[PDB]
């Protein structure tokens, strides 16, 4: 899980909701196809 | 004057769609619009093309057809594209060139980053020219070799920074466009224009090491790094342009 904000700074997950902010998730599940 | 059929136009109307998310920078849309007329009943301006994509990618609401028209849920008909379908891809494919898009209602959330808000300002810093693939430690890359499929994949989750291809044919995968990418230069991603750029979010760079066209197959991009503390728990990003073989290795 990584935060981008201002697309200049990374934060952690506290700062992940703050404003000019957005999220990139690794996904690990299984799933029926 | 040449008319087109049913086929011929479709694949121009697509053809007219890649060129428009900057997938191509050539296309063959000459009879395009009288098709439209014809098959269509409406004036596929630039306008319209952009409302479909618009609502194909982003806003589009219940089902879609061939020519990514929505709607909500015998006897010979004129009217072509009334089948259409919840939820899924199209292959937006012109003959010359094609891509799997996914519409914007088969995901669970935006995979869409606008980057008129988050286009990226990062400063450059030391570091090495050349990175082994094996090595790579970057923000913006993660990169998995899969011995048993015969496949090197780049995890791209900084689409706004470039990924130049050198000698290179591979298939970029994401969940907005699939398509294949066999010219030098930045990997071209899908531009959906909607009160701002969008471009997905994040990519995957597939390559085939069992082809030997990729036997050099080289990646020319920006390393980000987490630089230091700037505010309380961020840190501004740090770049360094480095150099990424793939194609290389040895055998048995
Ligand atoms: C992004 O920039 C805006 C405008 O200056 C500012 O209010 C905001 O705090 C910034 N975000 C972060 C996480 O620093
Ligand atoms: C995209 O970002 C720009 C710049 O911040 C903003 O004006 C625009 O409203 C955004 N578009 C959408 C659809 O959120
Ligand atoms: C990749 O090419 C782009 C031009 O599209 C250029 O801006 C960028 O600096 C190149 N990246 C590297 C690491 O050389
Ligand atoms: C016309 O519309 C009907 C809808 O009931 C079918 O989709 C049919 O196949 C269509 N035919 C043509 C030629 O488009």
């Amino acid at each position: 899980k990584i935060t981008i904000c201002n697309g200049s700074t990374i934060c952690d997950q506290r700062l992940g909701s703050e404003l000019g902010c957005y999220t990139i998730n690794r996904v690990r599940s299984f799933k029926l196809g | 004057e040449i008319i087109l059929t049913l086929s011929q136009g479709l694949k121009k109307y697509y053809g007219k769609i890649l060129r428009l998310l900057q997938l191509t920078l050539e296309e063959d849309t000459e009879g395009l619009l009288e098709w439209c007329k014809r098959n269509l009943g409406l004036d596929c301006d630039d306008t319209f093309f952009q409302k479909r994509i618009e609502e194909f990618f982003i806003t589009g609401e219940g089902h879609f057809n061939e020519v990514l028209q929505f709607r909500t849920p015998g006897l010979p008909t004129a009217e072509p594209f009334k089948s259409y379908f919840a939820k899924g891809f199209l292959s937006i494919d012109s003959g010359y060139y094609s891509a799997k898009c996914y519409s914007g209602t088969s995901n669970s959330g935006l995979q869409l980053i606008n980057i008129t808000r988050h286009s990226t300002r990062i400063v450059d810093t030391p570091g090495p020219k050349i990175t082994n693939l094996k090595t790579i430690n970057c923000i913006n890359l993660k990169a998995s070799i899969f011995k048993e499929h015969r496949e090197v994949e780049i995890n791209v989750l900084l689409p706004q920074v470039a990924v130049n291809l050198s000698n290179c044919h591979v298939v970029i995968k994401s969940h907005v466009c699939d398509y294949s990418l066999d010219i030098d230069g930045a990997v071209r991603l899908p531009h959906i224009y909607h009160e701002g750029v969008f471009i997905p979010g994040t990519y995957k760079i597939v390559i085939d090491k069992k082809n030997k066209l990729n036997d050099r197959c080289t990646l020319f991009t920006d390393c980000v790094i987490k630089g230091r503390e700037v505010r309380k728990g961020c840190s501004v990003l740090r770049q360094y342009k480095t150099e990424i073989r793939i194609g290389g290795g040895s055998g048995g």
